[PDB]
Protein backbone atom coordinates (compact mmCIF):
# COMPACT_ATOMS: atom_id res chain seq x y z
CA UNK A 1 0.00 0.00 0.00
CA UNK A 2 2.43 2.68 1.22
CA UNK A 3 5.66 1.50 -0.44
CA UNK A 4 4.21 0.66 -3.86
CA UNK A 5 6.18 2.25 -6.70
CA UNK A 6 3.13 3.77 -8.43
CA UNK A 7 -0.32 3.95 -6.86
CA UNK A 8 -3.63 3.85 -8.70
CA UNK A 9 -5.00 6.98 -10.36
CA UNK A 10 -7.60 8.96 -8.43
CA UNK A 11 -9.78 8.93 -11.56
CA UNK A 12 -9.93 5.11 -11.43
CA UNK A 13 -8.57 3.71 -8.17
CA UNK A 14 -8.11 0.19 -6.82
CA UNK A 15 -9.10 -0.28 -3.17
CA UNK A 16 -6.83 -2.65 -1.24
CA UNK A 17 -8.78 -5.00 1.03
CA UNK A 18 -6.80 -6.11 4.10
CA UNK A 19 -8.31 -8.62 6.52
CA UNK A 20 -7.23 -11.60 8.64
CA UNK A 21 -3.72 -10.43 9.52
CA UNK A 22 -1.68 -8.57 12.14
CA UNK A 23 -1.47 -4.79 11.74
CA UNK A 24 1.47 -3.14 13.53
CA UNK A 25 0.91 0.63 13.62
CA UNK A 26 3.74 1.43 16.05
CA UNK A 27 6.32 1.29 13.23
CA UNK A 28 4.90 4.55 11.87
CA UNK A 29 5.91 6.41 15.04
CA UNK A 30 9.10 4.39 15.64
CA UNK A 31 10.35 5.63 12.25
CA UNK A 32 9.03 8.98 11.03
CA UNK A 33 7.90 8.77 7.39
CA UNK A 34 4.57 10.44 6.56
CA UNK A 35 4.65 14.21 6.21
CA UNK A 36 0.88 14.55 6.74
CA UNK A 37 -0.72 11.94 9.03
CA UNK A 38 -4.19 12.49 10.50
CA UNK A 39 -7.30 10.53 11.47
CA UNK A 40 -10.87 11.84 11.31
CA UNK A 41 -12.68 8.73 12.58
CA UNK A 42 -10.13 7.94 15.30
CA UNK A 43 -7.03 9.42 16.90
CA UNK A 44 -3.71 8.89 15.08
CA UNK A 45 -2.14 7.28 18.17
CA UNK A 46 -5.06 4.94 18.96
CA UNK A 47 -4.78 2.87 15.76
CA UNK A 48 -2.42 0.51 17.59
CA UNK B 1 -26.01 13.27 19.41
CA UNK B 2 -22.59 11.88 20.32
CA UNK B 3 -20.58 9.75 17.90
CA UNK B 4 -21.09 6.74 20.17
CA UNK B 5 -23.08 6.02 23.33
CA UNK B 6 -20.28 3.89 24.83
CA UNK B 7 -17.68 5.78 26.85
CA UNK B 8 -14.94 3.20 26.27
CA UNK B 9 -15.36 3.66 22.51
CA UNK B 10 -14.89 7.43 22.42
CA UNK B 11 -11.97 7.15 24.86
CA UNK B 12 -10.23 4.49 22.75
CA UNK B 13 -10.71 6.48 19.51
CA UNK B 14 -10.83 10.29 19.77
CA UNK B 15 -8.05 12.60 20.92
CA UNK B 16 -8.08 13.80 24.55
CA UNK B 17 -9.68 17.15 23.65
CA UNK B 18 -11.99 15.50 21.11
CA UNK B 19 -13.27 12.95 23.63
CA UNK B 20 -14.17 15.72 26.08
CA UNK B 21 -16.42 17.20 23.38
CA UNK B 22 -18.30 13.92 23.01
CA UNK B 23 -18.32 13.30 26.77
CA UNK B 24 -20.05 16.67 27.17
CA UNK B 25 -22.93 15.54 24.95
CA UNK B 26 -23.26 12.21 26.78
CA UNK B 27 -23.21 13.76 30.26
CA UNK B 28 -25.59 16.55 29.23
CA UNK B 29 -28.29 14.21 27.93
CA UNK B 30 -27.87 11.60 30.66
CA UNK B 31 -28.11 14.41 33.22
CA UNK B 32 -31.34 15.70 31.66
CA UNK B 33 -32.81 12.20 31.41
CA UNK B 34 -32.09 11.58 35.10
CA UNK B 35 -33.52 14.97 36.10
CA UNK B 36 -36.70 14.14 34.16
CA UNK B 37 -36.90 10.82 36.01
CA UNK B 38 -36.49 12.41 39.45
CA UNK B 39 -39.06 15.05 38.49
CA UNK B 40 -41.67 12.44 37.53
CA UNK B 41 -41.01 10.43 40.69
CA UNK B 42 -41.63 13.53 42.81
CA UNK B 43 -44.92 14.07 40.97
CA UNK B 44 -46.04 10.49 41.58
CA UNK B 45 -44.83 10.86 45.17
CA UNK B 46 -47.40 13.65 45.57
CA UNK B 47 -50.15 11.46 44.09
CA UNK B 48 -49.49 8.51 46.41
CA UNK B 49 -49.21 10.72 49.50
Amino acid sequence: VFNATRFASVYAWNRKRISNCVADYSVLYNSASFSTFKCYGVSPTKLN
Amino acid sequence: GAISSVLNDILSRLDPPEAEVQIDRLITGRLQSLQTYVTQQLIRAAEIR
